C-alpha cells in the first residue's frame, strides 16, 4: 500500500 | 516556517498520532458500520432441529421408489408428533422439521392426500439441514474487530445477541474560517463568496455516518477561532477548519494552536497538490487525546485532504484493523502533464462493457455522476514527464461504486 | 402454478414496472444521495473579484524587474480601496482580490525584501525578481463559475461535492425526487423475534433485521412492520398497514400448493398484479414480484424466500436497483466489475449468486472474489463486498478454477 | 449489461 501515485511496469 | 513533509510521512504521522477510541454497549439494530469490541458466541444450534430445505415428503431411504402413505404434515412452527415406519411419508415444507424415522426429503416434482408414489433414487441426508449444519452450538460466528454490515447484523440477529460491545464512533466537529466568507444562504457582498467548504465537509464524514457538530463561520483572528476550538474541543473527538491565512505572522491559526491550547502541531505543510497548506495537530487533554485538522480554503484542497487524511483518521477512531483507503487500478481517460509534487484529481470511475479495469474520468464536466474516486498521479520524474490516455494508474476510492 | 422466468427477464420486468417517484423541495444540506428534479443556475460570478493564486504581490506586467513600492495589504473579504501606480505592489494572499492597476501576481519566493519601517516593521519596499506574463497567478472574474451558467444539471445524483457547489451558488433549496419509504415483514410460524429464548421448532428472524439494515445502506427511510403469521387474515392487516405507510413493501419467508396465503392474498383480496412468482436463479428461486395500483400511486412489493441468504441476494438484485429507480437514478444497474476467482467451484444448471469479499492486493489489476460459499463458517473480519455472478452449467464449462476472470456485483459501500 | 454472469474461453 502506497499513498502516492504510482506507475504500472 | 513549517518544514515540508513528505506525503508518505504526512499520511503515516496521521494514523500514528490518531487514537482508538473507547468501547460501548449498543443494540444490535444500529451495529452498521460499528467494529465488534468483542467476539461473539452462538448459544444454539442452527437448525435446532433437522430441516428439509425442499416442499416435498420426508421418508426412508431403505424404502426405495414405491408408494407410500401419507401420515400428514409436519407444520413449520412445530415439533412433529408422528414418526415413520416403512411404507410411509410425512408432507414436509421448506424449513419444516424432519419426523424421527426419516433420512432424506424428496421434492414434490420427483414424485386430504392420501398416497404417494415417489419416484426416488435418494440418498440418506438428501436435502436436510442437519442439526447445527450452518451454525454450532457455542461456536465464535463472530470475531473481534469485525467490521459490520447487514449480514453480520443477520447474524447477530440470528443467535440472539441484541446487545453488543463496539468500538465508539468520532463525534466531528466542523468549522470554516476566513473573514471573506458569508453563508450559503446570504448574498454576495463586495469582496466576499459563500462558505462551502463547511456543507462540504460535513456531508463527507456524514456520508460515512458519523456524527458531526456545525460549528459555523469563525472570523480569522485570536479570540474568535480559540472560542471555537474550545467549544469543538469539548464537544467533539476531531475538529476540523477549512480556510484561513498561512503567511508571516497571520496565521493565527497555527498562532492559537501553539501559544493558546498547547497543542502539537505535527505538520503544516505537505508536498502534494492540491493541499499543500494542510496542518494535523493533536491536544491532549485530561488522558483524552482530541486531533485538530486545518485544511486549506480552496475547495478542492478542502474535500481532497479530508478524504487522503481525515477519514483514514475516523476509520482508526472508530477501530476499524486497516483504516487506509482502497486503491485499485483503472486505465486513465485523459493525457496530463505530472507535477513535482504527487498530485490528486477528483474522478468517477466507470466499468465499459466486458473491460477488465475501469476507466478513470478526470473532473480536473458535468457528468449525471458524483466523483467516484481520487486519480493518484505520481510525481514527475525523468522517465514520466508525462500519462497518456490508456495508461494503467492508481486510483483510490472515495465513495459507493 | 407459476412458471419458471429468465433471470434476464425477472430484473427486466422489475425495472419496467418499477415507477419513479415525484419530487418535493429539500433543504441543500439534506441533498446527499438525492437527484436533482431541475437543472440549477449560477447567480453569480465566481471567483465575484479578480483572485490571487499565490501568497505574494500584485504587481504591474510594465514595470518588469526591480525594486518596488509597498503601499499595503489586500485584505481578505474586502473591496481594495487603493489603486497601483508604476512603481508600486501590494502584498496578496492566496484568497484575496487584485487591486486596480496590477495584471499579474509574483510569488513571495520570486521576490526579496529590501526595506520594513522598524516603527512596528512593516514592510516598505521590495525588489521582485522575474517578469510575469499579464494575467498569471490571477483566477478573474467568472474564472470557475460564469454567472448565469448551469452548474448542475437535472438527473445528477448528488454527493458532497455537489452539495458544496450548490452551497457555493447560493440555491439553498432545492426540488429533487423521493426517496422510497420501504416496508420491512417477516412471516411464518417458525419465527421468533431475536430477543426472545429458541422454543420447539422454532428461530429467530434474521431477515427482517439485515434487509432493514441492507435499504439503511443505501439511505432510504425504513418501516419495521414485525413478523407477521403465516395465513389471510394476518397477512392483509400486515400489507394493508405496509401499503399505507410505504411505497414498497417487503416480506421474508412463507410458503408456496394451497397453502400460499400471500400470492392468495395479494391477487383476491388486495387485487394486486403478480408478474412473477419463480426465477430460475440459485439462491431465491421462489421470489415473487407483484405492483398494486392504488388511486393512481403504484406500490411495489417484494416476496423474498426465507432463507437468509436467498434473503440477502434477492434484496440486491431485485430490491435496490428498483429503489434506486424511485429515487430517480437514470441507470439504476448495479455496478459490475470484473475480477479473479480464489477458490475452485462446481457450477449449478441455475445462474447462481455467491456473497464475496473483493481485495485489491498491491499492484495487482484485478481484484480477487474470495466466495463465503454459507451462513457463517467462513470468517473474514470484513463484511462481504460484492455478489460473485456465477454463470450456469453448460458442457464446456462443469467447474471454475481459482484464477478464472469472474464477473462480481459491487453490493455496499467499501 | 448483463445480470447473469459470464466466463468464456481465450485457449
Amino acid at each position: 500500500f502506497n499513498i502516492v501515485g504510482t506507475t504500472y511496469p | 516556517p513549517f518544514p515540508l513533509t513528505s506525503m508518505d510521512k504526512a499520511f503515516i504521522t496521521v494514523l500514528e498520532m490518531t487514537p482508538v477510541l473507547g468501547t460501548e454497549i449498543i443494540n444490535y439494530r444500529d451495529g452498521m458500520g460499528r467494529v465488534l469490541a468483542q467476539d461473539v458466541y452462538a448459544k444454539d444450534n442452527l437448525p435446532p432441529f433437522p430441516a428439509s430445505v425442499k416442499d416435498g415428503y420426508a421418508v426412508r431411504a431403505a424404502d426405495g421408489p414405491g408408494d407410500r402413505f401419507i401420515i400428514g404434515e409436519s407444520q413449520a412452527g412445530e415439533q412433529p408428533t408422528q414418526t415413520v415406519m416403512p411404507g410411509q411419508v410425512m408432507r414436509v415444507t421448506t424449513g419444516a422439521p424432519i419426523p424421527c424415522g426419516a433420512d432424506a426429503v424428496v421434492q414434490v416434482e420427483d414424485t386430504e392426500e392420501l398416497e404417494v408414489r415417489i419416484l426416488v433414487q435418494a440418498r440418506p441426508g438428501q436435502d436436510i439441514r442437519p442439526i447445527g449444519h450452518d451454525i454450532k452450538r457455542g461456536e465464535c460466528v463472530l470475531a473481534k474487530g469485525t467490521h459490520m454490515g447487514p449480514s453480520e447484523i443477520g447474524l447477530l440477529a440470528t443467535v440472539g445477541v441484541t446487545e453488543v460491545e463496539v468500538n465508539k464512533f468520532p463525534v466531528v466537529a466542523v468549522m470554516s474560517t476566513g473573514n471573506e466568507l458569508l453563508n450559503p444562504e446570504d448574498d454576495l457582498l463586495p469582496g466576499k463568496i459563500r462558505d462551502s467548504n463547511r456543507s462540504t465537509l460535513l456531508a463527507t464524514i456524514q456520508e460515512h455516518g458519523y456524527p458531526t457538530i456545525n460549528l459555523g463561520i469563525v472570523g480569522d483572528n485570536p479570540d474568535d477561532l480559540l472560542n471555537a476550538l474550545n467549544e469543538g474541543i469539548s464537544r467533539a473527538d476531531v475538529i476540523i477548519t477549512s480556510g484561513g491565512v498561512s503567511m508571516g505572522e497571520k496565521d493565527y491559526l497555527k498562532q492559537v494552536l501553539d501559544i493558546d491550547l498547547h497543542a502539537q502541531i505535527h505538520f503544516g505543510r505537505v508536498f502534494m497538490k492540491p493541499g499543500l497548506p494542510t496542518t494535523f495537530a493533536t491536544l491532549d487533554i485530561d488522558g483524552v487525546r482530541k486531533i485538530i485538522f486545518a485544511l486549506p480554503g480552496n475547495p478542492v484542497s478542502a474535500v481532497v485532504t479530508c478524504n487522503l487524511f481525515v477519514v483514514p483518521a475516523l476509520r482508526k477512531m472508530q477501530g476499524i484493523l486497516d483504516p487506509r483507503p482502497t486503491i485499485i487500478k483503472a486505465r486513465l481517460s485523459c493525457d496530463v502533464k505530472l507535477d513535482p509534487r504527487p498530485e490528486y484529481h477528483r474522478c468517477i470511475l466507470t466499468w465499459h462493457h466486458q473491460e477488465p479495469l475501469p476507466w478513470a474520468q478526470s473532473t480536473g464536466l458535468m457528468s449525471m455522476r458524483s466523483a467516484n474516486g481520487l486519480l493518484m498521479l505520481p510525481p514527475k520524474t525523468e522517465q514520466y514527464v508525462e500519462l497518456h490516455k490508456g495508461e494503467v494508474v492508481d486510483v483510490m476510492v472515495i465513495g459507493r461504486l
